[PDB]
């Protein structure tokens, strides 16, 4: 009766479709499919564009900083704030440790999965959806910056 | 007897310097944040070595 | 040449820890108390 109830929502994701990558697909093919190979002959081995986008999405999805920013920007944490700095930091650490990630293993040919823990079921699934969207946004921003630099 | 050892452990905890730990994890840098070094290494490898020496090596990325 | 450029990318940024790893008085309280 005294322990806070923890409801968990689980999601598993895979690599994005070519259609949903948007103009980025064309803007990376202009950079690799013609420029590098024809005008430099580097002869490298590189993954697919969708594979790279999914790899960065996974990197930013299990990244601790993304979780801290998401828990800092949500109303689930601002309305649970008491005021004591120690209590605030402890609550933030607990909230971020609530989100767990499991990477895909090719031996069992599984898929990348995330699990979010919240006090109520509605928050448990809504916050997970918002967190996935936030991670996707950060991954897209990073990929855009990489394209600009290259 | 247990209380004496409890007090000894309590005093030892009070005497040992407290150690707080901060953890960071890092990855490879972005191309944008490498600065002009990226261009200054590509001028040295992407054109000079391969075209004017044909060494045929295997090397990692600049980042 | 440039004077300074950043050669790392932060995934875990350093932050203020919320619990001490050393003493952990409760752990030392129970452990050596039960030994005696």
């Amino acid at each position: 009766y005294l322990v806070k109830q923890e409801w968990g929502a689980t999601s598993i994701t895979d690599k994005p479709t070519v259609n949903m990558l948007g103009g980025y697909y064309s803007q990376q093919q202009f950079l690799r499919n013609l420029d590098a190979r024809s005008f430099s002959s580097p002869q490298p081995e590189q993954p697919s564009i969708s594979a790279g986008a999914y790899d960065e999405f996974i990197m930013q999805l299990a990244a601790y900083d993304t979780r801290r920013d998401f828990w800092l920007q949500t109303d689930y944490y601002k309305q649970r704030l008491e005021g004591d700095e120690k209590a605030d930091a402890a609550l933030l650490d607990e909230l971020v440790n609530n989100i767990q990630f499991t990477a895909r293993d090719d031996g069992k040919k599984t898929n990348d999965s995330v699990k979010l823990v919240a006090e109520t079921s509605s928050d448990s699934n809504t916050l997970l959806r918002q967190y996935v969207v936030f991670a996707s946004q950060r991954a897209a921003n990073h990929l855009n910056e990489e394209i600009k630099g290259a | 007897i247990g209380l004496l050892f409890a007090v000894v452990a309590l005093g030892y905890s009070y005497l040992v310097k407290q150690e707080w730990g901060a953890t960071s994890i890092t990855d490879k840098p972005t191309v944008n944040m490498l600065g002009g070094y990226y261009s200054q290494q590509q001028f040295l490898r992407n054109l000079d070595a391969r075209s004017f020496s044909s060494p045929q090596p295997e090397q990692p990325s600049i980042s | 040449l440039e004077a300074s450029f950043q050669t790392y990318r932060y995934l875990r940024t350093p932050e203020e820890p919320v619990k001490r790893d050393s003493p952990r008085r409760a752990f030392l309280m129970v452990m050596w108390g039960a030994i005696g």
